RNA sequence: ACCUCGAUGUUGGAUCAGGACAUCCCGAUGGUGCAGCCGCUAUUAAAGGUUCGUUUGUUCAACGAUUAAAGUCCUACGUGAU
RNA sequence: CCCAUAGUAGGCCUAAAAGCAGCCACCAAUUAAGAAAGCGUUCAAGCUCAACACAAAAAAUCCCAAACAUAUA
C-alpha cells in the first residue's frame, strides 16, 4: 500500500530543478546554482573507489583509519570460524 | 552435570573451577552448562 | 524506551509494521497516527520520514520528525524511481556535484548532524559513497545532452530486468 | 595507544573454477579381475610422493600409515565443503581414489580356500605425506579450526601444517641431529653393526634411522 | 587380577618391559669398548 | 514463559523387531544339532491412550521412541518384544497428519495406535523342515514406524476473551481466575468454566485458534476515542474469517473505567445499544460478579447444544 | 562500572567527592569519580546526586557517602586505590540496604 | 606496608590508609646480575618446602602467597614457591599464618594427622584400592614434580612416586 | 605377527635398549638464560599516527591560548555529545589525546607544570577566545564533572582561577 | 586345534548359591523442553530385595494376574560321587 | 579490563525481513566504531566483540611383597 512519491522524469527538468530538496507543497523546485558559486572543495572530491592504502601519507588520520579498518576485517574472519 | 574428557565453556558466564581433584564448569546464567571433569 | 522507524510521510497505518511495535509498548497507536498525519501535513505525503518515538513511563509519547532519507533525495534528483540491483557492474542514476550540495544543505539540518557541528565538506563526503550504493554515479560537470543518453539506455536496461524478473516467476509458477 | 601493523592482501590470490574437492567414488572404473598379495611394506617409512606444497599453503600433514577408504574420504570431503568459504578457499585432493583392492572372505571361514572376493578398495598413505591441500585468501589460523577436526578423524596420526610451520618443523628436526649431547645415535649403531645389534633389526632400519616402527612414526626421535 | 593373556613374553599381548637405569650404562660401556676397536682397525 | 498447551507437533518413533540369529547347534552325540537362531523380538507400540485426569496436554515430549525388540538368540531363545509406549492426552484430542482427519478420541480408556512396532525376524530355525534340513536363511527385522504426528488439543475455552491489544485481556484473566493464555472460572454448584485470551489485523492464526471456543467476549477500553469503531473492526475481521462466528453470543464490555473514569465515553456505548453491554475495571476487579453470573447461564444453553451435538459437554 | 551497577544506589542519598588534581595521591580517586558518575550507575538511582567539588588548597581527598538512613561512609582516596575503595563502598550498600528492609 | 583501618563514631563510618614500617632488602646481594630476588642470592634449586624462613618472605600473614609481580619472581621460582607454600602449611610448619576465622566460629576437632611433602590436598584425594599389576602399579605421588631438578648430593635421584 | 600392525607392536627387548640409549639430549647451558641480564630490547620505530598526534597537539598550545583540562568522565554518549553541540555553539572545542603521547610534550615544553593534571580519562576544553564564562554555566548543569584547571595566557590557573576569570 | 580319546554325554529344571556393577527396585545428588504428580538423563551406591501361573523338554518368549522391582552377567554356558 | 552516540531500516529481492532470509557493493560523520564476527526477534528491539581511552574409565573367590622424595657410584 504505501509506496514512495512518484518522480517526474523528464531530463530536462531534472538538470535544471532538484527534485528531491523541495519537500514542502507549497513550496517551490530549488533551482541549481551555476558552476561558480559553489565552494572550491565541492569539485575536488573522491568521486571514484576509494584511495588504498599505499596511496595514503602516513602521516594523516585516514591512513590510519583504513589500516584500524583492515584489521577489524582481520579480527572478524578469525572469530568466524571459532 | 554432564562428564565430559574435555571441558569447553559453553558461554561468556561459564567459568573453570579446580574442585575436589578434578576441574569443574559453573555456570550460574545457564545451569545446563555445568561439566565434571571424567 | 527509544524506538526509532522510517515512517512514509503522512501514510501512517495503524496496522503493521509500526502498529505491533506499538501495541507492545502499550502507546495509543490512533493517538500517534493523528500527530504524525496533523504534523507531516506541510511535507508531501509518501515521502519516507525517519521517526524517533520517545516513550513515557506512563505509556505518553512525543513523536519527533528529522531529515528525509538521502536515498529519497538522490533517486529524485536524478529521476531514478528504484535503485540497481547490482553495484558497480551497472550505473543506476546521474547526478552532479550540484545536486549532492543542495541536498546536504538541508540533509545537514537534521538533529544528528546539528548536535556534532560538523562542516558541509564533510556532510557532502558522506553523500557521495551513498549514491555509490544506490548506483548512481557522480560527475564534476553534466548536461542535458548526456543525461538524456543514459536516461534512455538505463530504460533499455531496466526492460531487460523486467524480462528476466517475469521469466523467474514463470519458471516459479511451472514448479 | 594500541600497536597497530600492516596486514597481508590476499587480492591478486586467484580462486578455482571448482574450489569445493571433487566427489570420490568406491572403487575405480575399471575392476581388477586378479587379486594382488598384501604387500603392507606400502604404508612403511616415510613418504617419497606429495611430500610438498603444489597449489595452496595449508595442507594435513600425514604423520603416520593408514588406510583410507570410501568412508574416510566422505568425512573429509563433506566436512571441509561446508566449513570453507567458496570465495576465497579452495581445496584439491593429494591423495588417488581407492585402487588396491581389499578381499574379504565371507563369515564363518576357516583357513585355506585360497584368496577371498575383492570386498573393498583402499589408498595406502605413508608418513609425511600431505592427504588434502587448501590455499586461497584466508590465512593459517582461520583454516586450521576445521583442519584439525578433520585431521583427528583420520585413520592416522594427523595435523594441519602451513608452509611456514612446516618448514620450521622441518628445521627443528635438523637443529636436533644436530645439538644433541648424546654420542650415540640410531643411524651409528645400526650402520656399523654395533653390539651385533644388527640381529634384531631390519634391513629398512638401516635407511628408517630409528624414526619409524611398523606404521608408526616418531618426531622426537633423532 | 592383572592377567597377561597366554604367555607372558610372547604373542600379541605380551608383558611389558622396560629398561632399567642400569641396563642402559651396561649398553653403553659396551658401545664405548667397541667404539674403541673401530679406532684400532683403522690404522 | 508459561503457556497454555495447544497444537503441539510431536514426533513418534516406533520400536524396530529384532533380526534372527541364524546358528546352527552342536552337541556332543549327535554334532549335529540343525538351524537353533530364535526368532527377532517385536517392536513397540506407540499408543495414545485418553486420560480424565490430565485435563491439559502438558505432558508434550520432544519425540517418543518405542523399545526396539531384541534379536533373536541361540538355542531357538525369541528375542523380548518392546516395550509399549503409552502418552497421555486429554479427551477429545484432534490427532492428524497435516493433511487429513485421521481420528478423533471419544472419552477416557480410548486407545489408538500411532506408530506401529516393527516386526520381529524369523530365525534360521523357523525355516527347518523335513525338505529343508539345514536352512541358513534369516530375516531382518522390519523397522518400526515412525512418522510426524500434529497432535491438536480442542482448548478447553467455554469463554473466548477476543479485542486488540492493551485493551486489558490477560489483566481480566488474572483477576477472574484469582500464545493463548487460560484460565478457569468457579462458580457456585460446582461448576466450572473456562475462559481463553491471546495475548500478543489480528491474523487469521488467531481467529482460528480462537474459533474453537463457545462463547466469545469482546473488550474494549474506555479511553479509546471511538469504542464503537473498535467494536466493528474486531467483528468484521472475524466475519471476514467467518460469519457463523458473529451468529454466536457475544457481550460487549468495557476496561479501564476505575482511573480515566471517561462517563462520557460510556453513555456512547450506552446510546448505541445494539446489546446489553457490562462495565467492569479488571484492576479493581469491579462488577467481575455481574457478568460472570450472566456467563455461566450462556453456558447453560451450550449445554443444551452439547445434548444435540453429542459430544459430552466438557466435564459440565 | 559493571560491578557496581548490578549492586544499585537504592539506598544512596547523595555522594561527594572532593580532591586536588594538582596534587599526585588522587589518581584512585578520580577514577573512582570515573565509575561512579557511569551512566548505568546512575541511571539505577536517579534520586541519588554526584557532587565532584574541585579545590586548590593543597588538602587530601576524601569521598563523602550520604545515605537515607543518615549514616556517612568516608573514604580518604590519598592512601586507598580504586577497587579498594569500590569494594569497601559496595560492601554499605548491601549492609544498608538490608537494614533498611 | 600499607594498613587499612575502620572507626565509626557517631553513626559515622571513617576509612583511612595508614602507612607503616616497610622492611628492606638486605644490602650487598650476592648475584646482582639476577633477574629475580632467588638467583640473586644463589637460591635457585638450593631450597625446599622446610625452609620456612625463605617461604614467610612471600606470604601474606593469612598464609596467602603473594603475587608475582609484586615480589618480583620469575615464572618458574614463583611456582616452585607456590607449591612450596602449599607444603608447608599441610606439614604443620606455619602455625602463625592460620586462615583467618570470622567470629562466633569455633573450629571442630578434628584427627590430627601429621604430614609431609603432600602434593595434593587431603580433602580431594581417594583411596588406591586396587593397586594393579606390577607392570602397571598406581604409584603415590611424594613431593612435587616442580622440585625435581633440586639440587640432589645423592646419587639416586629424588623418588617423586611411592 | 606381521611386520606392520594397528597396534604398537612390542619392540624387542635389545632394540628397545638401543632406542632408550639413543635418546635425544637437548643441550643444557650453564647458566639459565632467563637468570643472565637480557640484552637491552631493539630501538622501536615511532609510528606515525603518534608523530602526527605531537604536530596536532603542538598546534593546540600555539594556536588557541585558552586550554581547559578536564576530567572526561563516563557520561552517556547522548548526553557527552549534547554538552559538546552546547561548547560547540559558544565556539569551544573538546579535544582528547592519550597521555602516553600528551605528557612526553609537556615533559620539555613551557607547559611542564600540566604534568601531574593529566592522570586518568582527561579532555581539553580550548576556544581561541577565552569564553570562560559561557564555559563555566555549561559544566554546572553537571554537579559530578570535575574542572581540574587550566593555562589562559601562558599563564596556569586553578579552577578558582577560572571563576575569577570569569567574573 | 594348544590341553582331555587307559570311564565328566549334553540341554533344562530342583536344591543351595558365591561374585562383578555396565543399578531393575529401595537411598543420596546435578540437569531438564523439571509448575505439582508423573518422567527423561547424569554422578554416587552392590547393605537388602528381585513373584506366581497356562501351552511348550524347554533356556528364551508369547499373555494371565501382580509387585517398590520381577536387572545385565560370570562362576567347568556354577552346582548331576546331591 | 572498560566502552559504543552516528550518513541509515545501504540498496536489490521480499507480507516486512533493517549489520545479522538471501544477495550487489562494502564507502563514510566524529578523538574512535564491521554497510557486521556471533548470539535474540515473524520482522524490529535488545544485546557481546572488533574502535578510542585506560589431558577418562569399569568384570566377576581376596587389594596384593613390605616400604622409603635428601650422607657424595
Ligand atoms: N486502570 C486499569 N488498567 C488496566 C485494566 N486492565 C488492564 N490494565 C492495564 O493493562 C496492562 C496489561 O494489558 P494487557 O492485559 O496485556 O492487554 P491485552 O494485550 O489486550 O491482553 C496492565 O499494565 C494494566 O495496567 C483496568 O481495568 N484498569
Ligand atoms: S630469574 Fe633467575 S631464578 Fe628467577
Ligand atoms: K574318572
Ligand atoms: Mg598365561
Ligand atoms: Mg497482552
Ligand atoms: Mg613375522
Ligand atoms: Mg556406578
Ligand atoms: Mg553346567
Ligand atoms: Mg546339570
Ligand atoms: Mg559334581
Ligand atoms: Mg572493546
Ligand atoms: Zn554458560
Amino acid at each position: 500500500a504505501l509506496k514512495d512519491p512518484d518522480v517526474c522524469t523528464d531530463p530536462v527538468q531534472l538538470t535544471t530543478y532538484a527534485m528531491g530538496v523541495n519537500i514542502y507543497k507549497e513550496g517551490q523546485d530549488v533551482p541549481l546554482k551555476p558552476d561558480a558559486e559553489y565552494p572550491e572543495w565541492l569539485f575536488e572530491m573522491n568521486l571514484g573507489p576509494p584511495k588504498t592504502l599505499e596511496e595514503l601519507d602516513p602521516e594523516s588520520r585516514e591512513y590510519w583509519r583504513r589500516l584500524r579498518k583492515q584489521n577489524i576485517w582481520r579480527h572478524n574472519r578469525l572469530s568466524k570460524n571459532k | 552435570f554432564k562428564n565430559k574428557t574435555v571441558l569447553k565453556k559453553r558461554c561468556k558466564d561459564c567459568y573453570l573451577v579446580k574442585r575436589r581433584g578434578r576441574w569443574y564448569v559453573y555456570c550460574k546464567t545457564h545451569p545446563r552448562h555445568k561439566q565434571r571433569q571424567m | 524506551g527509544v524506538i526509532r522507524a522510517i515512517v512514509r510521510a503522512g501514510l501512517a497505518m495503524p496496522g503493521p509494521p509500526l502498529g505491533p511495535v506499538l501495541g507492545q509498548r502499550g502507546v495509543s497507536i490512533n493517538q500517534f497516527c493523528k500527530e504524525f498525519n496533523e504534523r507531516t501535513k506541510d511535507i508531501k505525503e509518501g515521502i519516507p520520514l525517519p521517526t524517533k518515538i520517545l516513550v513515557k513511563p506512563d505509556r505518553t509519547f512525543e513523536i519527533k520528525i528529522g531529515q528525509p532519507t538521502v536515498s529519497y533525495f538522490l533517486k529524485a534528483a536524478a529521476g531514478i524511481e528504484k535503485g540497481a540491483r547490482q553495484t558497480g557492474k551497472e550505473v543506476a542514476g546521474l547526478v552532479t556535484l550540484k545536486h549532492v550540495y543542495e541536498i546536504a544543505r538541508i540533509k545537514a539540518q537534521d538533529e544528528a548532524f546539528a548536535l556534532q557541528d560538523v562542516p558541509l565538506s564533510s556532510v557532502v563526503r558522506s553523500i557521495i559513497g551513498s549514491a555509490r550504493s544506490l548506483g548512481i554515479r557522480v560527475v564534476k560537470d553534466l548536461s542535458s545532452e548526456e543525461l538524456a543518453a543514459f536516461q534512455k539506455e538505463r530504460a533499455i536496461f531496466l526492460a531487460a530486468q523486467k524480462e528476466a524478473d517475469l521469466a523467474a516467476q514463470e519458471e516459479a509458477a511451472k514448479k | 595507544v594500541k600497536t597497530l601493523l600492516p596486514v597481508p592482501s590476499f587480492e591478486d590470490v586467484s580462486i578455482p573454477e571448482k574450489p569445493k574437492l571433487r566427489f570420490i567414488e568406491r572403487a575405480p572404473l575399471v575392476p581388477k579381475v586378479r587379486r594382488e598379495p598384501k604387500n603392507l611394506s606400502d604404508i612403511r617409512g616415510p613418504s617419497t610422493e606429495a611430500t610438498e606444497f603444489t597449489e595452496g599453503n595449508f595442507a594435513i600433514l600425514a604423520l603416520g600409515g593408514g588406510y583410507l577408504h570410501w568412508g574416510h574420504f566422505e568425512m573429509m570431503r563433506l566436512t571441509i565443503n561446508r566449513s570453507m568459504d567458496p570465495k576465497n578457499m579452495f581445496a584439491i585432493w593429494r591423495v588417488p581414489a581407492p585402487f588396491k583392492p581389499i578381499t574379504r572372505k565371507s563369515v564363518g571361514h576357516r583357513m585355506g580356500g585360497g584368496k577371498g572376493a575383492i570386498d573393498h578398495y583402499v589408498t595406502p598413505v605413508k608418513a609425511g605425506r600431505l592427504v588434502v591441500e587448501m590455499g586461497g585468501r584466508c590465512e593459517f589460523e582461520e583454516v586450521q579450526g576445521f583442519l584439525d577436526q578433520v585431521a583427528h578423524k583420520l585413520p592416522f596420526a594427523a595435523k594441519a601444517v602451513s608452509r611456514g610451520t612446516l618448514e620450521k618443523m622441518r628445521k627443528d628436526q635438523e637443529e636436533r641431529e644436530r645439538n644433541n649431547q648424546n654420542p650415540w645415535t640410531f643411524e651409528r649403531i645400526a650402520t656399523a653393526n654395533m653390539l651385533g645389534i644388527r640381529k634384531v633389526l631390519s634391513p629398512y632400519d638401516l635407511t628408517h634411522k630409528g624414526k619409524y616402527w611398523g606404521k608408526f612414526y616418531m618426531p622426537k626421535r633423532v | 587380577r592383572g592377567r597377561i593373556p597366554g604367555r607372558q613374553w610372547i604373542g600379541k599381548h605380551r608383558r611389558p618391559r622396560f629398561v632399567s637405569l642400569r641396563a642402559k650404562q651396561n649398553m653403553i660401556r659396551r658401545l664405548e669398548i667397541e667404539a674403541e676397536n673401530h679406532y684400532w682397525l683403522s690404522m | 514463559k508459561r503457556y497454555f498447551v495447544d497444537y503441539r507437533r510431536v514426533l513418534v518413533c516406533g520400536g524396530n523387531g529384532g533380526a534372527g540369529a541364524s546358528c546352527f547347534h552342536s552337541e556332543p552325540r549327535k554334532e549335529f544339532g540343525g538351524p537353533d537362531g530364535g526368532d527377532g523380538g517385536n517392536g513397540g507400540h506407540v499408543i495414545l491412550r485418553v486420560d480424565q485426569q490430565v485435563k491439559s496436554l502438558s505432558s508434550v515430549l520432544s519425540r517418543y521412541q518405542g523399545f526396539s525388540g531384541e534379536d533373536g538368540g541361540s538355542k531357538n531363545c525369541f528375542g523380548r518384544s518392546g516395550a509399549v509406549l503409552y502418552i497421555r492426552v486429554p479427551v477429545g484430542t484432534l490427532v492428524k497428519e497435516g493433511g487429513r482427519v485421521v481420528a478423533d478420541l471419544s472419552c477416557v480408556g480410548d486407545e489408538y495406535i500411532a506408530a506401529l512396532g516393527g516386526a520381529g525376524g524369523k530365525g534360521n530355525r523357523f525355516f527347518l523342515a523335513n525338505n529343508n534340513r539345514a536352512p541358513v536363511t534369516c530375516t531382518p527385522g522390519q523397522p518400526g514406524q515412525q512418522r510426524v504426528l500434529h497432535l491438536e488439543l480442542k482448548t478447553v475455552a467455554h469463554a473466548g476473551m477476543v479485542g486488540f491489544p492493551n485493551a486489558g485481556k490477560s489483566s481480566l484473566l488474572r483477576a477472574i481466575s484469582n500464545k493463548p493464555h487460560v484460565g478457569i472460572v468457579h462458580y457456585e454448584g460446582h461448576l466450572q468454566i473456562a475462559v481463553a485470551d491471546i495475548p500478543g489485523g489480528l491474523g487469521s492464526a488467531f481467529l482460528r485458534h480462537i474459533e474453537r471456543c463457545r462463547f466469545l467476549l469482546f473488550v474494549v477500553d474506555l479511553s479509546q476515542p471511538e469504542p464503537w469503531t473498535q467494536v466493528d473492526d474486531l467483528k468484521y475481521e472475524l466475519e471476514m474469517y467467518e460469519k457463523g462466528l458473529s451468529a454466536r453470543p457475544h457481550a460487549i464490555v468495557a476496561n479501564k473505567i476505575d482511573l480515566p473514569e471517561a462517563q462520557a465515553n460510556l453513555s456512547q456505548l450506552r446510546d448505541h445499544l445494539g446489546q446489553e453491554v457490562i462495565v467492569l475495571s479488571a484492576l479493581t476487579g469491579e462488577n467481575l460478579e455481574q457478568l460472570l453470573l450472566h456467563l455461566k447461564v450462556l453456558y447453560d444453553a451450550y449445554a443444551e447444544a452439547e445434548l444435540g451435538q453429542g459430544r459430552q459437554p466438557l466435564r459440565w | 562500572a559493571a560491578a557496581l551497577a548490578r549492586l544499585g544506589l537504592r539506598p544512596v542519598k547523595q555522594v561527594r567527592v572532593q580532591f586536588c588534581p594538582f596534587e599526585k595521591n588522587v589518581e584512585s580517586t578520580r577514577t573512582f569519580l570515573q565509575t561512579v558518575s557511569s551512566e548505568k550507575v546512575r541511571s539505577t538511582n536517579l534520586n541519588c546526586s554526584v557532587i565532584a567539588d574541585v579545590r586548590h588548597d593543597g588538602s587530601e581527598p576524601c569521598v563523602d557517602v550520604l545515605f537515607g538512613d543518615g549514616h556517612r561512609l568516608i573514604m580518604r582516596g590519598a592512601h586507598l586505590t580504586a577497587l579498594e575503595m569500590l569494594t569497601a563502598f559496595a560492601s554499605h550498600i548491601r549492609a544498608r540496604d538490608a537494614a533498611g528492609s | 606496608f600499607r594498613e587499612v583501618v575502620e572507626t565509626q563514631e557517631g553513626k559515622t563510618t571513617i576509612i583511612e590508609g595508614r602507612i607503616t614500617a616497610t622492611p628492606k632488602e638486605s644490602p650487598n646481594p650476592p648475584n646482582p646480575s639476577g633477574q629475580c630476588p632467588i638467583c640473586r642470592w644463589n637460591l635457585k634449586h638450593k631450597y625446599n618446602y622446610d625452609d620456612v624462613l625463605l617461604l614467610s618472605q612471600f606470604i601474606r600473614p593469612h598464609g596467602g602467597m603473594l603475587p608475582r609481580k609484586i615480589t618480583g619472581l620469575c615464572q618458574e621460582e614463583h611456582r616452585k614457591i607456590e607449591e612450596c607454600v602449599k607444603m608447608a602449611h599441610r606439614a604443620g610448619l606455619l602455625p602463625n599464618h592460620r586462615p583467618r576465622l570470622p567470629e562466633g566460629v569455633v573450629p571442630k576437632s578434628k584427627p590430627q594427622l601429621n604430614r609431609y611433602l603432600t602434593r595434593w590436598a587431603p580433602g580431594s584425594v581417594k583411596p588406591i584400592y586396587k593397586k594393579g599389576p606390577r607392570w602397571n602399579r598406581v604409584r603415590m605421588p611424594v613431593g612435587s614434580p616442580l622440585l625435581r631438578d633440586n639440587v640432589c648430593y645423592s646419587r639416586t635421584p629424588w623418588k617423586l612416586y611411592h | 605377527s606381521k611386520a606392520v600392525t594397528r597396534h604398537r607392536r612390542v619392540m624387542h627387548f635389545q632394540r628397545q635398549k638401543l632406542m632408550a640409549v639413543t635418546e635425544y639430549i637437548p643441550p643444557k647451558p650453564a647458566i639459565h638464560p632467563s637468570c643472565l641480564p637480557s640484552p637491552p630490547s631493539p630501538p622501536q620505530e615511532e609510528i606515525g599516527l603518534i608523530r602526527l598526534l605531537r604536530r596536532e597537539i603542538a598546534a593546540v598550545f600555539q594556536d588557541n591560548r585558552m586550554i581547559a583540562v578536564c576530567q572526561n568522565v563516563a557520561l552517556s554518549a547522548e548526553d557527552k555529545l549534547l554538552m559538546r553541540h552546547q561548547l560547540r555553539k559558544h565556539k569551544i572545542l573538546m579535544k582528547v589525546f592519550p597521555n602516553q603521547v600528551l605528557k612526553p610534550f609537556l615533559e620539555d615544553s613551557k607547559y611542564q607544570n600540566l604534568l601531574p593534571l593529566f592522570v586518568g580519562h582527561n579532555m581539553l576544553l580550548v576556544s581561541e577566545e577565552p569564553k570562560v564564562k559561557e564555559m563555566v554555566r555549561i559544566l554546572r548543569t553537571v554537579p559530578f564533572l570535575p574542572l581540574l584547571g587550566g593555562c589562559i595566557d601562558d599563564t596556569i590557573l586553578s579552577r578558582q582561577g577560572f571563576i575569577n576569570y570569569s567574573k
